[PDB]
């Protein structure tokens, strides 16, 4: 029967947060970790090791031959192939670099909201007790995370033919991260309560 | 803001006009907000020098 | 003017009338230290913007403080998110923080050095090199 | 001394911006993970790689991954394939 | 815009440039020395030009 938050203390332990009444030079030391863009530097990489570990050998070696015989003829067997084989790595890391940027930088901003997570760090600090919110997801509100990824493959494509598969491969994850992430909330509702 | 099936929404020539959320206040108890933007953080204090 | 400072600013008294001729006076020389919580405001605000947005500052030797650049966070803070919906979505890297920093000119060649373009022209020079180094044998 | 903050500090003591720590990026970061969104498949960044861009972080996990050890392995093999040719 | 102005681009367009600026008007002297020194030139003298 014991209220918690929409009491006397709760409210003024709440605008102290802010520079309601008290306000020293170290307030800010909350703003520090108060930022979002830091859990979307996290997510990106509990994604993106999951997302380079899905491939193996045999699809990757066909690369090697198929650009080995697009266009050169090994001139030295131990000395132009070597050399070439290492431009080779960085020429294809570079290109599945820019291939995974374009794979992430559209799903991350569209889907991820901001200020979810700035809440949260407004109500673990502050009381520990943080209240969650869900939604049903019509297809409406599946429909353009299912559109998405099929737009993930047009920023792909251009910079690699193989990041396409790559995202073909883990589409997965990226419809397993799409349906929950946005699903949740942290409700700053005007009447809401802790029991 | 509505408070009916609350929403953010903005107003211009008597038309509504797209705006976003970056730091969307901390809508709370009755008839009040609370932004944690930085400047309102300062906002008294910077009253208080003049 | 010293004259006419003296009469510009007459001897004006202070009276109340009282039925008793009774006074027992104080006197209050003051003044505020403004300047003891400016010091603390603007390093308030330096303590403010570096918490929000961190960004860097180039100090040298003796501490010596320099001009303040962005982060590699703030870029994604505050302009990327101007670029996801208010600007063209799903194409535009950011930028590295020393790049940013450096010249409006030379950061094509900091995306040459990034591209494939250099390691198209490495691949031309071994590749024309090695059909060229084979030929004296 | 709760979240552990790292700072930045140079030559003459001069602070710089103040970064999370390894600790606390598993201990408040992790828990909205695994609680609040997706569950049971990501991994905590470190610290020093946290400082770092957004763009190059996925270049940083590029040598985490097996990508660079496969790169390695063609470069290897396929030069080895080379080598025997000559004798 | 130029990181993605610079990936869309294969092989196959610049190395023609190479042998129609060798044959334009440069003789090939020496095939191991001669051609690197080029070659080390001709880095240069495209990037700056694009």
């Amino acid at each position: 029967v014991i209220d918690i938050f929409p009491t006397g203390q709760t409210m003024s332990f709440l605008r102290l947060l802010h520079g309601f009444l008290g306000t020293c030079r170290g307030q800010s030391m909350h703003q520090v970790l108060r930022d979002p863009c830091v859990l979307r530097k996290q997510l990106l990489y509990g994604v993106c090791k999951t997302l380079f570990d899905t491939i193996t050998v045999r699809r990757v070696a066909e690369e090697w031959k198929l650009h080995a015989a697009l266009f050169p003829y090994r001139a030295l067997d131990e000395e132009d192939l070597e050399q070439y084989l290492l431009v080779w790595s960085a020429s294809l890391r570079q290109s599945v670099q820019t291939g995974v940027l374009g794979a992430l930088r559209d799903i991350l901003y569209q889907y991820a909201d901001n200020d979810d997570y700035g809440l949260y760090v407004d109500w673990c600090v502050t009381v520990g007790l943080v209240p969650l919110l869900d939604v049903k997801t019509k297809p409406s509100e599946a429909a353009e995370r299912a559109q998405f990824v099929r737009a993930a493959v047009q920023r792909a494509t251009e910079t690699h033919p193989l990041a396409q598969d790559l995202l073909q491969a883990n589409l997965a994850l990226l419809l397993q991260v799409a349906e929950r992430l946005g699903a949740v909330r942290v409700a700053n509702a005007p009447e809401v309560r802790v029991f | 803001k509505k408070v009916r099936s609350e929403r953010l929404e903005a107003q211009l020539r008597g038309k509504h006009i797209r705006l976003y959320v970056a730091a969307e206040p901390l809508a709370y108890e009755r008839d009040k907000l609370l932004f944690t933007t930085p400047v309102a953080h300062l906002h008294e204090e910077i009253l208080r020098y003049d | 003017a010293v004259r006419k400072a003296r009469d510009a600013a007459p001897f004006r008294p202070l009276a109340v009338e009282d039925n008793r001729l009774v006074a027992n006076s104080f006197f209050s020389q003051f003044v505020p230290g403004t300047e003891s919580l400016e010091r603390f405001l603007t390093q308030l605000w330096e303590n403010e913007y570096f918490r929000t947005f961190r960004l860097r500052r180039l100090v040298t030797h003796q501490g010596a403080e320099e001009a303040i650049v962005y982060s590699n966070y703030t870029v994604e803070r505050v302009t990327l998110p101007y670029l996801c919906h208010i600007l063209a979505l799903g194409t535009l890297d950011p930028v590295p923080e020393a790049y940013l920093q450096l010249s409006f000119g030379e950061i094509v060649a900091a995306a040459y050095d990034d591209s494939k373009f250099c390691r198209y022209v490495e691949l031309i020079c071994s590749r024309e090199k090695a059909r060229r180094r084979q030929m004296s044998r």
